């Protein structure tokens, strides 16, 4: 079963949404901000929650053993990301490290790009699971070369010039619609990936 | 003490009271040390311009003074002969302490070399000799105009973000707080018109259910 | 902000000199016009300084430092401290055989107070 409630105002005054939490396991939250953006997927990633994780990786590692780990860095990143901006709007992004920075874009870079899907365009309506994990893995290894890059000392904004490319690459990544190999969309993930490890290593010279 | 939005707006006003609180602390932090940064570019740069202020003159006194040595003082060649600058500048990026600043450096310019002033004999050698003393306070004079700047820079981002902590000591939280505590009492307050109406249905229940009841004893 | 590429001065005839001799101020054969004025005390107007300057600030923006001796600044001490903008630098220095002058210089003035 798949119920619906419906807000009633305030956001969790009502008793009903209080008992249906009492017990319902899976919650999706609605978020005020993103919908009034018109970010149509409005799922708030701070108080919904799901409890069969915990089961869920028996069926993982039996074919995508990186789903948990990768998952919680991806949280981690955003819950960072969120409280980094909770306080820079006070003062303004002028007394930031490198590292600042490349979480805060490749928090903005997720969010407009991972969580953001359409479900009118033919290569949006459906993502299976596959797409979803090549299409992770490419933000998170692109997070974790770049910090990797500047932690070892370089400046990111004359980086970033060099970077721009694949940048753009993995935000239009998502634009390879499925149904056409199911598995050469992964050799082209993976080339992706490759080309982008190098283009670091040649860029970080 | 403000318009007032009674539509179980608690949390938003909370929130705001804790966002106006975390930022009045960090605000207060940041002027004091920016105030601590202050103070020692004042020392500074006061004691930067007191010792140029002899040493410019011995340097100055002392090219003169070579200057008459040699009997012919070569002030009009060198006041219609100059060509080119022998020092270009440049602004300086850096970020003292949070706010960054547009300092000054002195970019020194030898594109053009030592001016060619040697060629009279006596003073030909004279001239370029104090020349470099004469060439020296140039330096300490850009080190102080660059003090000068972050110094001003300074006053007026610790003056701008003092007033603005004041304000928002003295004006938000007692506004937002008195706010809060009229939310509170109109929420207080209709829970006790609810609970009459209640109390009055189920008198008129049970006294109603007793009278009739009361006959079927009978 | 690298418009402001020189340096004005407006000091006795013995500065001048030693500064052009090392070399600063520039006779701009872009406009054929020099940046730096010789003073004579006594002679040269407080007009013709107060023009000078205007033209160093404002229309002559390639200057970016525009020094001064302590004694002909106190000339035009008003002038001095009317124009209170940090983007051009203005130094104040001793005039020939004039000791250091803690109150000509409007910076050092304002930094004694507010302190």
């Amino acid at each position: 079963i798949v119920a619906a409630v419906s807000p009633a105002g305030g956001d969790f005054s009502d008793p009903v949404t209080t008992a249906t939490l009492g017990i319902t396991q899976v919650f999706w939250g609605l978020d005020k901000k993103l919908a009034q953006r018109k970010h149509f997927p409005s799922i708030n990633t701070s108080v919904s929650y799901s409890k069969y994780t915990n089961v869920l990786n028996k069926f993982y590692d039996s074919n995508y053993p990186e789903f948990p780990v990768l998952r919680d860095r991806m949280k981690e990143i955003l819950s960072n990301a969120e409280e980094l901006e909770q306080v820079v709007q006070l003062v303004g992004k002028s007394a930031l490290s490198d590292s600042d920075k490349i979480t805060l874009d490749v928090a903005t870079l997720i969010k407009e790009d991972f969580l953001q899907q359409n479900g009118y365009s033919t290569y949006d309506a459906f993502c299976p699971i596959w797409k979803t994990f090549d299409m992770m893995r490419a933000f998170i290894s692109y997070h974790d070369e770049a910090q990797k890059a500047v932690a070892n000392g370089a400046n990111w904004s004359k980086l970033a010039d060099s970077t721009g490319d694949v940048k753009h690459a993995v935000s239009s990544s998502k634009f390879f619609e499925p149904s056409r190999g199911e598995k050469e969309v992964h050799g082209e993930f993976e080339k992706l990936l490759s080309t982008m490890q190098e283009r670091f290593a040649e860029s970080t010279d | 003490e403000q318009v007032f939005p009674t539509r179980m707006t608690l949390g938003l006003m909370k929130t705001k009271l804790k966002g106006a609180n975390q930022g009045y602390s960090l605000l207060k932090r940041k002027s004091e040390a920016l105030t601590k940064r202050f103070r020692d570019i004042t020392k500074r740069i006061d004691d930067a311009k007191q010792k140029m202020g002899r040493v410019m003159q011995t340097a100055a006194f002392s090219l003169a003074e070579v200057s008459y040595a040699t009997g012919e003082n070569i002030g009009y060649q060198v006041q219609e002969s100059v060509s080119t600058a022998r020092f270009k500048v440049r602004a300086r990026q850096e970020n003292v302490s949070g706010v960054y600043l547009s300092q000054f450096e002195s970019y020194i310019d030898p594109e053009i070399n030592d001016f060619r002033l040697t060629g009279l004999g006596r003073g030909g050698q004279q001239v370029q000799r104090a020349k470099e003393i004469y060439s020296r306070a140039v330096e300490t004079l850009v080190e102080l105009a660059s003090l000068q700047t972050a110094f001003i820079i300074l006053d007026e981002v610790i003056k701008v973000t003092n007033r603005r902590v004041n304000a928002i000591e003295h004006v938000i939280i007692p506004r937002t707080e008195n706010t809060i505590a009229y939310i509170n009492s109109e929420l207080d307050e209709l829970d006790r018109e609810e609970f009459y109406r209640l109390k009055k249905v189920q008198e008129k229940k049970q006294n109603e259910t007793a009278k009739l009841d009361a006959e079927m004893k009978l | 902000a690298e418009k402001r590429t020189l340096i004005a001065v407006i000091a006795d005839e013995d500065t001048t000199t030693g500064l052009l001799l090392a070399g600063i101020g520039q006779i701009t054969p872009e406009t054929q016009e020099k940046n730096f004025f010789v003073y004579q005390e006594g002679k040269t107007t407080k007009e013709e300084i107060t023009d000078k300057f205007n033209h160093f600030t404002e229309e002559r923006d390639d200057i970016a430092i525009l020094l001064i001796n302590q004694h002909i600044a106190e000339n035009i001490r008003a002038r001095v401290d009317s124009f209170t903008n940090a983007f051009p630098a203005i130094l104040e220095i001793p005039s020939k055989d004039h000791p250091y002058d803690p109150e000509k210089d409007s910076v050092l003035k304002r930094v004694r107070k507010l302190f």
